[PDB]
């Protein structure tokens, strides 16, 4: 299953 | 075995034609198992392997919402990148993301991955330590400093050590008939006269999984590397793969040539001849 | 970055005249992802052609499989035609049942 946001924020 | 799970995201801007198109696909090993496409009629994560189908509605619903949020986030990332590099607002650009986990036979995490490319060049990547970043240039260092200040690595690390590994192990168990047991190639050698003095011997490997394979021709037991045409391994369209290797030989000397096939699904390496 | 696509055209199963099969055109190693791929029967575009979901390799280059159900015959000629920014003319690769 994929990772969620938050964490993994905008570049 | 050693196994991996990976997600591959691609966002492509098209200024003037609306928001960037976002596509994601997920793989376990060489098997694609899910997809999402933001240009679909009503975008949703969809199954692409039989063993994922047993996941309940909450699974698909949560992943669908995740992808829709990711498409928005990539759109903002693409706007930021355009600014970092001082690029015109008219052009199309590409943001690709790939992340996931490798585990060993005991199910323990061997390596985590989380990295990005802009316009097909490496941009930033989480290092093997899952705690620090490698940035390609001064633009990517802007992203790096932002992520360092916001403790991004720790949240990426939490996913890669926890949910990634736990869900991969689940998929391996649920799909074990398809994922844990290699399918050996079906093999044959064909012969094609070119002229009265030259013919092509082609060694075929069909229907094998996973994609890793080695095909080599030998002449009297010695490798013919410099003289073999080898095609790139290619998908059959049914989750299995194909490859062939060919050599041109003098007519009447075919019997000196053997094709050797190595693949995880074979009990032992094969030796094939024209027969 | 621009990278020129590799192209292979081939059948899912060994060809047998009069037996239903799949015709595949695999395009790979390309960038950017915008690409046009048509399967042709006797030079004409085949209409019901599907394709795999856009994916990429560890070097970030893209790959796609385009495919259609077909029944090979002695006479019918099949090919794949690809247009991409790296190609100054369309690349046409003929299907050869021995490849
Ligand atoms: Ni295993
Ligand atoms: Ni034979
Ligand atoms: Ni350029
Ligand atoms: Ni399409």
């Amino acid at each position: 299953r994929p990772h969620e946001r938050n964490g993994f924020t905008v570049l | 075995g050693s196994h991996s799970m990976r997600y591959f995201y691609t966002s492509v801007s098209r200024p003037g034609r609306g928001e960037p198109r976002f596509i994601s696909v997920g793989y376990v090993d060489d098997t694609q198992f899910v997809r999402f496409d933001s240009d679909a009629a009503s975008p949703r994560e969809e199954p692409r392997a039989p063993w994922i189908e047993q996941e309940g509605p909450e699974y698909w619903d949560r992943n669908t919402q995740i992808y829709k949020a990711q498409a928005q986030t990539d759109r903002e990332s693409l706007r930021n990148l355009r600014g970092y590099y001082n690029q015109s607002e008219a052009g199309s650009h590409t943001l690709q993301s790939m992340y996931g986990c490798d585990v060993g036979p005991d199910g323990r995490l061997l390596r985590g991955h989380d990295q990005y490319a802009y316009d097909g060049k490496d941009y930033i990547a989480l290092n093997e330590d899952l705690r620090s970043w490698t940035a390609a240039d001064t633009a990517a260092q802007i992203t790096q400093r932002k992520w360092e200040a916001a403790r991004e690595a720790e949240q990426r690390r939490a996913y890669l050590e926890g949910e990634c590994v736990e869900w991969l192990r689940r998929y391996l168990e649920n799909g074990k008939d398809k994922l844990e047991r290699a399918d050996p190639p079906k093999t044959h050698v064909t012969h094609h006269p070119i002229s009265d003095h030259e013919a092509t011997l082609r060694c075929w490997a069909l229907g094998f999984y996973p994609a890793e394979i080695t095909l080599t021709w030998q002449r009297d037991g010695e490798d013919q590397t410099q003289d073999t045409e080898l095609v790139e391994t290619r998908p059959a369209g049914d989750r299995t793969f194909q490859k062939w290797a060919a050599v041109v030989v003098p007519s009447g000397e075919e019997q000196r040539y053997t094709c050797h096939v190595q693949h995880e699904g074979l009990p032992k390496p094969l030796t094939l001849r024209w027969e | 970055i621009q990278r020129t696509p590799k192209i292979q055209v081939y059948s899912r199963h060994p060809a047998e005249n009069g037996k239903s099969n799949f015709l595949n055109c695999y395009v790979s190693g390309f960038h950017p992802s915008d690409i046009e791929v048509d399967l042709l029967k006797n030079g004409e575009r085949i209409e019901k052609v599907e394709h795999s979901d856009l994916s990429f390799s560890k070097d970030w280059s893209f790959y796609l499989l385009y495919y259609t159900e077909f029944t090979p015959t002695e006479k019918d000629e099949y090919a794949c035609r690809v247009n991409h920014v790296t190609l100054s003319q369309p690349k046409i690769v003929k299907w050869d049942r021995d490849m």
